[PDB]
């Protein structure tokens, strides 16, 4: 009945060590949320900065621009991944 | 997984607001907790320049 | 420094190594001097390796033009149509060797900086952690201070 | 004013236990100084007779003809 | 004034309570020395400098093999705070010319002679 | 002495295609050594620079300055060698698109060094109506920038 | 002047293409733009050891989050897995607490499993089995 | 007058490359360049990929039928293309349909045709061939290469790989060079579809399991700009896949295409290409 940790929310870990006592086994598979733990589905410049900082929880002064000396150090084509 | 890029790219992001009851509590054994929500630092994706700070809705 | 200089993301150039190997160097045009001090290891080389070379990678078109040169050039061409001219003045037999084997071995991607030494294109597996992930989830969805 | 913390002991202390250890493997050796004497004269001297020796061997290299000649090179052309 | 110190010899004797905290026995005792650097000798004397370089300890955290005669251990109790001393054990014998690449000298102190790489 | 800025009325472009849209005419012109500042010729040249040809000199009749009547002649002068010389056939269908001034050969006068400032101006008239300014940008331009950041950022210092 | 120097846009503009993104005039002027440029090689150089230190305290902050999202601590983790013999490193670890969170779970229960031996072992002092995990495999 | 001959011929080169970067001049073929020997880079070409050719037929292979006719419009004052890139895009959309119904069974044909019309696309084919030199090769009559021109060249090098050496090299070279484009991307980066929903539903449909109901399992920010959902598709209480978004509508959306990937074997879990 030990649970090394509460194996009820991410996946259910069951470790094992072989019979060479050499490598360790995780078993881990996922734990699914169940259908009784869901909710069904429900059916001026300074005035406009005021109202964007108080949207998105910022401060002002991200919403104020920038001059042209840092609108052109910019990349506009920056190296992509993944 | 399986997401696609833009959904996956959101749902890692997403900032979460979480509620801490205060009562009967010490201020700066709260405020531990509440600045480590509020940086981000309690996020894997943690970084300084990346933005993923949370809300901390302290009652 | 790195941020006067641009960077790029470690990459191949269709997916190199996957299904087979193929050789990113295209061309090599060698331009040597016949009298001139500047390409006697040019001469040399001529003379010596770039038979054994051009033998050793037939996937590699090599031009030696052999004209009055006053420095002589190694010019590769790549197969993502990069250039890379470097200069084989006054250099010694074996250092064009491994100046030449060199450019044989990289591929045409810029020398510019490389940001990450890796590059997987599929980095998660289990699934890529979002902060829903390792939360335990409550009867019927509630959220604190929730009462139905 | 400086003050000493509870690292600082710690680190102190445990400097402290190796120099006891220190201590105490000095205390036995295996030879007395009667023993020991002129029991390694032989290799102290052959190997001051190799620093002797490369210091009183010393001289200028060898000077060639084919490198002296081998500077024509720089005007070998082709025909 | 700061001087060379000399340090009695009541210091170097020791007491059965210490055969019982270290390993030691006082009839039969051990042939070798493993000294290592393990404090700088920077912001010491020019004559405990002098004893590291000729000891060959001039890297720090690296082992050298010494005598257990006492010149070796007069110039080790010069510098007695700057090095390590363990006493070279070795399990099987020292190591004949079959065995004299294949070797490991262990952290605990002793020299093996078959280091091979697999578990046991 | 550089005097490429009259040269650029003679680019001759090849003749277009009847699958392709009407170019628009480019005047340059120029006036070298005004007896004026550069400085000055600044604001002035800065106050029409988007503006039509009429409304450029309508607001330079009514300017105090002296370098207002001598660029109201650059204007005017570029008019006119815009319909006669250069295929416009509209006079009012022009803009300023370019209307600079840099600094022209100055003199020394010793006095105690104090200099005589010239002035040249330059002006790019283009054909056609004067393109529309730029709108201030809303809280939906500023929404949507901030957003696209968002779903720009990646996890940073891993795989 | 018998032989003045001819070669010296060059010299210029080795140092000044070093500069081309600086602000003022140390972009221009050569005389700013040097002091600029070896001040900013010193610091490139110097900042590969920040570099190192700066990933790997990132590192232990994300190994940090990541595990007190199951309770352990820091601490904790890696001494326990390093007395697991799993000699995994702070990138790796950083790296599968973002990508594969269910094997830094199962590492996180290795680990605490591991704690607890430490605990129960230490705690009935005297001769008794080994734990589980607690066992070493040992190289010879 | 600074004498010399050294720094006016190094600043001369410099004013010749500000000339090139200030107005760099239009690019031209490279058969219209030094060094080029034309049949001693198509020989490099075959053994650059390693296989083996009949030579005169991969000529022909990189032998347009506008070259031919702006040829002869240049004659005033060749065997074509086209049989073998017939035989070559036939070739390699029923091998690519091969490869891609034998590791992936359980895909719909449509996909499996949007997919193999992925891998012989224009973007893909013209984005392999402007790296396999295919595209210096080409005969073609304007510069740079069309990219219609350039896929017809490189399913006609397909055709000529298949007469010289049979169709299970060409099935290694198509597996080699298209198939590993679908690396790193994911099934509706290359099968586009709208209303992802009614899809899956349908294909639930041919399962015989029912209509899966959309229901939210967790959520974040409802009443903010920045909401975050993770809408759940569970089937007779059971969820097969759930996906997170921005409103509810994006991440149910987004949820019924994470279960589409799951019916059809497309996870990013899934068994990479054995090569």
């Amino acid at each position: 009945t030990y649970s090394p940790l509460p194996d009820d929310y991410n996946c259910n870990v069951e470790l094992a060590l072989t019979s060479d006592g050499r490598t360790i086994v995780c078993y881990h598979p996922s734990v699914d949320i169940p259908y009784e733990h869901t909710k069904p589905i429900p059916r001026e410049e300074g005035p406009m900065i005021e109202q964007l900082s108080k949207m998105f929880f910022t401060t002002k002064h991200r919403w104020y621009p920038h001059g042209r000396y840092h609108r052109c150090r910019k990349n506009l084509n920056p190296p992509k991944d993944r | 997984s399986s997401f696609s890029r833009a959904p996956q790219q959101w749902a890692t992001f997403a900032r979460i607001w979480y509620l801490l009851d205060g009562k009967m509590q010490p201020p700066g054994k709260l405020a531990a907790m509440a600045s480590i929500r509020l940086q981000g630092l309690h996020k894997p994706v943690y970084h300084a320049l990346s933005d993923c700070g949370d809300h901390v809705v302290i009652m | 420094t790195a941020r006067g200089t641009p960077s790029r993301f470690l990459a191949s150039v269709l997916h190199n190594g996957l299904g087979r190997y193929v050789q990113q160097l295209q061309r090599l045009s060698f331009s040597v001097s016949r009298d001139g001090a500047s390409s006697r290891g040019a001469r040399e080389f001529v003379e010596r390796e770039v038979i054994d070379f051009a033998r050793r990678n037939p996937g590699v078109v090599i031009y030696v033009n052999s004209r009055p040169c006053c420095v002589p050039r190694v010019v590769a061409e790549y197969l993502n149509g990069a250039v890379r001219e470097e200069s084989i003045h006054c250099k010694s037999v074996e250092e064009i060797s491994t100046l030449v084997q060199k450019l044989a071995d990289q591929s045409g991607l810029d020398v510019i900086r490389i940001r990450k030494p890796f590059h997987t294109d599929n980095p998660s597996i289990q699934g890529q952690w979002h902060p829903f992930t390792n939360k335990p989830t409550t009867f019927r969805g509630l959220r604190p201070r929730e009462v139905q | 004013p400086r003050f000493v913390s509870l690292r600082a002991k710690q680190n102190m202390i445990r400097r402290l236990e190796i120099e006891a250890e220190n201590h105490y493997w000095l205390s036995m050796p295996y030879m007395t100084r009667e023993q020991e004497r002129g029991h390694a004269a032989v290799r102290r001297r052959e190997a001051f007779e190799a620093i002797k020796a490369a210091a009183t061997s010393k001289f200028p290299p060898h000077r060639f003809i084919a490198d002296q000649l081998d500077h024509l090179n720089v005007t070998k052309k082709w025909s | 004034k700061f001087t060379r110190s000399r340090i009695p010899e009541k210091v170097f004797q020791a007491s059965p309570e210490d055969h019982e905290k270290y390993g030691g026995d006082p009839q039969n005792p051990h042939k070798l020395h493993i000294v290592t650097r393990i404090k700088s000798t920077r912001r010491r004397p020019y004559w405990e400098k002098d004893i590291i370089k000729m000891l060959g300890l001039e890297k720090a955290h690296t082992p050298q093999v010494h005598k257990n005669i006492p010149s070796v251990n007069a110039k080790l109790k010069v510098v007695k705070h700057l090095i390590r001393i363990k006493p070279l054990k070795l399990p099987q014998g020292l190591p004949a010319e079959e065995n004299m690449s294949n070797t490991c000298l262990k952290s605990t102190g002793e020299l093996v002679v078959q280091w091979h790489l697999k578990p046991v | 002495i550089s005097r490429k800025w009259e040269k650029k009325n003679k680019i001759v472009y090849p003749p277009q295609l009847p699958g392709e849209p009407r170019r628009p005419a480019e005047i340059y012109h120029c006036r070298r050594q005004i007896k004026y500042s550069k400085d000055k010729m600044w604001y002035l040249a800065k106050l029409i620079r988007g503006m039509s040809i009429d409304q450029a000199l309508a607001q330079l009749e009514f300017n105090d300055k002296k370098g207002a009547k001598i660029i109201k002649e650059v204007l005017l002068e570029a008019q006119d060698m815009a319909v006669r010389d250069h295929n416009v056939e509209f006079r009012s269908n022009l803009y300023i698109a370019e209307s600079t001034s840099g600094r022209g050969q100055c003199l020394k006068r010793i006095r105690g060094i104090m200099e005589k400032v010239y002035c040249h101006y330059f002006v790019k008239l283009v054909e056609g109506p004067p393109p529309p300014p730029e709108p201030p940008k809303t809280a939906v331009a500023h929404a949507k920038e901030y957003i696209q950041q968002l779903r720009s950022r990646t996890i940073v210092h891993t795989l | 002047l018998r032989n003045r120097v001819t070669d010296r846009y060059f010299r210029i503009q080795e140092v000044l293409k070093h500069a081309r993104h600086f602000r003022g005039r140390k972009n221009r002027c050569y005389r700013l733009a040097v002091r600029t440029v070896i001040r900013a090689f010193v610091k490139c150089t110097k900042a590969r050891y920040l570099k190192k230190k700066n990933m790997r305290t990132l590192w232990i902050n994300r190994i940090t989050a990541a595990s007190q999202e199951h309770g352990l601590k820091y601490p904790a983790l890696i001494g326990n897995l390093v007395k697991c013999q799993v000699e995994l490193n702070r990138k790796v670890l950083a790296d599968l607490a973002i990508y594969e969170p269910k094997t830094f779970k199962s590492l996180a229960a290795l680990a605490s499993r591991r704690r607890h031996e430490g605990f129960a072992a230490a705690l009935g002092d005297g001769k008794e089995p080994e734990g589980i995990f607690s066992r070493v495999v040992q190289y010879h | 007058v600074k004498k010399g001959f050294r720094a006016a011929f190094r600043f001369q080169k410099e004013l010749e490359r500000q000339r090139l970067l200030r107005c760099p001049p239009p690019p031209v073929r490279r058969s219209e360049k030094p060094n080029w020997d034309y049949h001693a880079e198509i020989q490099a070409f075959g053994h650059r990929l390693q296989e083996n050719f009949s030579l005169d037929l991969l000529k022909t292979a990189f032998v347009n039928s506008c070259y031919i006719k702006s040829e002869e419009a240049k004659r005033q004052q060749l065997k074509s293309n086209q049989e073998l890139s017939e035989q070559g895009t036939s070739f390699s959309q029923t091998c690519l349909t091969q490869f891609l119904e034998d590791e992936y069974p359980d895909m719909p044909t449509e996909g499996i045709k949007n997919l193999v019309d992925f891998l012989t696309g224009e973007e893909v084919v013209c984005h392999v061939a402007r790296n396999l030199a295919v595209e210096q090769l080409t005969l073609s009559e304007e510069f740079p290469v069309p990219p219609a021109v350039l896929q017809q060249t490189f399913f006609a090098v397909i055709g000529a790989l298949l007469q010289s050496s049979g169709p299970e090299r060409t099935a290694l070279f198509i597996r080699d060079f298209l198939i590993t484009q679908m690396t790193g991307k994911e099934l509706f980066e290359m099968w586009k579809i709208i209303n992802p929903m009614g899809l899956l539903v349908e294909e639930l449909k041919k399962r015989n399991v029912s209509a899966p109901e959309s229901r939210l399992t967790r959520q974040s920010g409802g009443t903010t700009a920045l909401p975050l959902y993770f809408v759940g598709l569970y089937c007779d209480k059971k969820l097969i896949a759930e996906g997170p978004g921005e409103t509810v509508l994006v991440a149910e959306e987004e949820a019924a295409r994470v279960a589409l990937r799951k019916l059809y074997g497309f996870t990013e879990n899934r068994r990479p290409w054995n090569y």
